[PDB]
């Protein structure tokens, strides 16, 4: 034909005119990733790798169904601590293992939890024995748990 | 070679080796283009000038396969059912075949005898007819054109004295398009020259290379879009 | 659409799917192919010596219309299910002004 | 091909866009440039210096079925209704057809006999009337344009002692416009030749793809705006 | 092509395909134009090498149709009212019709019968008065242009012993302006020749496409500005 | 050379690449290719123009050695089973090879005697019959063709009196398409010219390499795409 | 004056109405149009492409 | 014609000689916006 133009991907551009627009720059991507990840592809455009469920076995290796709905998490050193609503009001302890998550049912009761009211966390490793997990709604007492 | 020939092999010129590398053309486009190549072929390759050899209908070997599968021989009718009027006393006025493209040979069957036909030019009409006895020779007969409505109405001046009973006509027939596709599939009520199905070519097989070669040249000018392309592939246009 | 990209699956190159769509579209105009690759016949896509060239879709009004306009949003995308890896290096937009 | 179809393949050929929201290249600027190529064809292929082979309206079998649609027959009108002055003596003023464009023969039918029309130029009749006689040969008759209002009229200076019965005119018709849609349906009150409905070509189909690549050449060179190429193409409007 | 076409069709040409991307010209600078091309395109259309043909009035067809609503036979009348002094003894001083262009044809009645008028140069008119007899052939008459004033005088030199008694004149009629609009509606006291009003084409339509397409090229040249343009294009002015 | 022979050296002399993870230029288009080229080498040195020696085809010993493999001998068919009307009153229509490229030599074979026959052009049909004999010289025939159906039918127009009982065609058999692979393994339903498996060149292997050397100049000239290149590869496609 | 400009209605196009006057002028002069687009005839505004 | 000359608005300039304006921004401009509000729009004029 007559003229050519060619077209790099420094990041994902919005909000600019698109007569004054810029060609490194995308309009709109989808599911990409421009920075070098698992292979040598920085400045170049690539997919985004799936992810991989981890079941959640007991430590007698029966698998363990979370109640419902999440409110928070927390990750100490390598226990993850989740606070979950559903019929009942669960704490959990997610060891993550070579394949699977080791689940404890640190609790299951009625600790008064909203949806409306999620969870923020503070958890501190002191010893072995001592690794608290505090943690405040904003509408109930603040509380703590080993 | 089929009309999906023409397609394919349009893409293996026009479009850089089937890369897709050129513009892109559709179907109808292809169609358009390959129809006016042929109309482009038949005209240069009919006058001697029009073409690279200088040479016509008759002048080699090749020429005469090339127009093979167009030459026709029709009769003309006589066109009695409208009262016309002639510009010469003792012209019958006879129409043409519809699907006429270029005359080459005509004949007139007298009670006298066989005549051939002269297209005579309106100079030579006007310079025989200054003179005492205003008659074509024992041999011969004139033929003009005249008022003529959607068809090829032609005055045949043959001798007085004499009745004219056939009128032969061998002409070049028009081609019929080249269509590479149903049009009206995906091309809402276009059509070539009437047509909106598929159309194959109805010429030798020896000129296809030449039309589809035309009609790639042709594509590459008016997708280039300069003016001086345009006009420099326009003067083949005749 | 000029554009280098290749798909591969677990260290195997895959020199056949590269992309499932490409939008185009301006203010006034909206067009869209599959982009399919038959070696013999004519496609919307064809690769050739490593390079891959998509002709831009036409608008759905007329379906005959090229898209004319100053400037056009070009979308490349996968919409077939797949599991390859597509690195996607750029684009050359040929045009004619 | 059709009005449809005109439209179509100078679409294909120009690349234009039949969408409105784009105005692209509209249906009245097309049929304006479709009119125009097709006078400017008829003008150029008429004249044989016009054209690239240098042949006229009958110096070849084309261009006779170039003219063939517009060839007419068609009888002069005595002017005796308005009681002008002529510039001969022995001249009767007779008025020609309205939808004329060039003249290849004239005759005249007189008790004498039929005489053919030789169209004398200003020098000639000059050099003509300083002779004795200041007749015609026996066979031919003379003409010369007069007072003309709106339309033509010549004087037809036959041979004194003779009287004009008739005086028959083949002449090329006026083409008429090739308009591909109505433009008072969109285009208020435009025009092309005092027509605004649809406007088939007049012309056989043989000349049909001269006049697109023709128009096509104007559109793209009246769209360039160049000097250069507006006097470059206008030398190819007569 | 009525005065609206005119203008309209100006822009499908000039203002690049009506986009309005050329500069944009009144309807005042368009009639104005318009003139100056229909008085170009007749002064070169009449002489044969200012044309690109090499064709003048009466060389072709075309040129008789061209020139045929322009020529008109009108008498001259005695300038006896004011007696000024002539050149010639035997010079009977005539007016010509005022709304004269270019002469082509001229006859004088005398008692001894019509003798053609020769329009005879001042260099001939010294030859042929060194002479013992001086005095025109038998079946011609001299004519040289004396004082004029606002008006064309011609003294007829028919030989002695002969009368006047007509003088008939061919000519070429002034053409009358192209006006697309009422100029005075929006410009004030403008005229093209004295006209302020509509005024359309007294030409055959013919050549109205010549005098559009020389109307857009004197446009593109007054536009471009460059001196060159300018000058090059003033060579076709005559 | 053999099928897998032009498609190595091809790649060798072109630089392709086998590998189809690239597509590189694959075997379709290789195959179009060198079909077109042999057509055109075909074409080029039957006119002696076409060349750069100014040799056609029995001009030189090469040549003679070109065309040897494709002159075939074969017999002309009576058309009687369709009733056709024919231009000459003693013409009997005879059906011409399906697989004919071009005529060089046709003989008829009459009670009189074998009979060469002369192509007769348009022009010189209407001459000779123009005259009182209106019949060949003693030793020839005439030959026009006439309506054709997917076919080449001729008319032969022998002296009266005379019956023809043979009609010999010797002519340059058409060349089958040079198929490097069958086709139908990967591309669907393509064809060359409605053959899809491997077609060997029918040709001597003296213009092997010319039609090989031909096909790479017509793929270096396609995929480059520029439009003065194809045009000016596009005129020894005649 | 070539200008590039586009007039919506609720994501519609409206490729009829983009301005509706000119106002130009400097020390010694002033002028002004209405910007009328006539399809068939002549105006002071036309979009074409 | 002969010259060209494109102009790209930037924002709004006055108090600068006729002369020796810069063609990237406004002399004045009324219920106009520069910025890009509820759509796309930054460095092209828009309404208000």
């Amino acid at each position: 034909a007559l003229k050519k133009e060619q077209h790099f991907f420094k990041g994902m551009q919005r909000d600019l005119s698109v007569s004054k627009f810029n060609p490194e720059y995308a309009f709109d991507a989808q599911n990409i990733r421009i920075t070098a990840r698992e292979h040598d592809t920085l400045l170049s455009v690539s997919n985004e790798k799936g992810n991989k469920e981890i079941p959640l076995q007991s430590p007698s290796g029966d698998p363990v169904v979370i109640d419902g709905v999440l409110l928070g998490q927390n990750v100490l050193n390598n226990y993850v601590t989740l606070f979950t609503k559903g019929t009942n009001d669960n704490i959990y302890r997610l060891e993550n293992k070579g394949t699977y998550f080791e689940t404890l049912i640190l609790f299951s009761g009625n600790l008064n939890f909203s949806t409306d009211y999620p969870i923020e966390s503070i958890s501190v490793y002191e010893n072995n024995n001592i690794q608290k997990v505090y943690w405040v709604d904003g509408l109930n007492q603040a509380r703590v748990i080993n | 070679m089929n009309v999906n020939e023409f397609s394919n092999e349009f893409d293996v010129l026009y479009n850089n080796i089937m890369s897709n590398a050129a513009p892109g053309l559709n179907e109808y486009e292809k169609s358009v283009l390959l129809t006016k190549a042929q109309e482009e072929i038949v005209k240069n390759y009919f006058e001697p000038a029009g073409n690279k050899y200088g040479k016509g209908l008759d002048d080699s070997p090749k020429r005469q396969i090339d127009f093979s599968e167009l030459i026709k021989v029709g009769e003309g009718v006589l066109n009695t059912s409208a009262p016309t009027i002639t510009f010469d006393k003792r012209a019958k006025v006879y129409d043409l075949p519809a699907d006429l493209f270029l005359v080459i040979n005509e004949a007139v069957d007298t009670n006298a005898g066989t005549k051939q036909i002269v297209p005579i030019s309106y100079s030579d009409y006007t310079r025989l007819m200054s003179r005492p006895y205003k008659e074509p020779v024992k041999y011969q007969a004139w033929r003009i054109i005249t008022t003529s409505i959607n068809n090829i109405s032609v005055e045949l001046i043959v001798n007085s004295n004499e009745t004219i009973t056939d009128y032969k006509v061998r002409y070049i027939r028009r081609p019929a398009p080249i269509i590479t596709t149903n049009l009206s599939s995906e091309y809402g009520d276009v059509t070539i020259n009437g047509v909106s199905t598929v159309s194959e070519c109805e010429l030798n097989p020896i000129i296809h290379s030449e039309i589809l070669q035309r009609a790639v040249e042709l594509a590459k000018a008016a997708y280039q879009g300069d003016l001086q392309a345009s006009v420099e592939l326009g003067q083949r246009s005749e | 659409v000029e554009f280098r990209a290749d798909s591969w699956d677990s260290d195997n190159l895959i020199s056949n799917k590269t992309f499932d769509t490409l939008d185009v579209w301006n203010e006034y105009q909206h067009g869209t192919t599959p982009l399919t690759n038959l070696l013999g016949h004519p496609s919307p896509l064809k690769k050739k010596f490593r390079i891959w060239r998509a002709n831009i879709p036409r608008a759905i009004a007329n379906n005959r219309d090229r898209i004319r306009n100053t400037w056009a949003y070009i979308k490349l995308g996968m919409n077939t299910p797949n599991t390859y890896r597509t690195e996607f290096h750029d684009a050359i937009i040929h045009y004619f002004a």
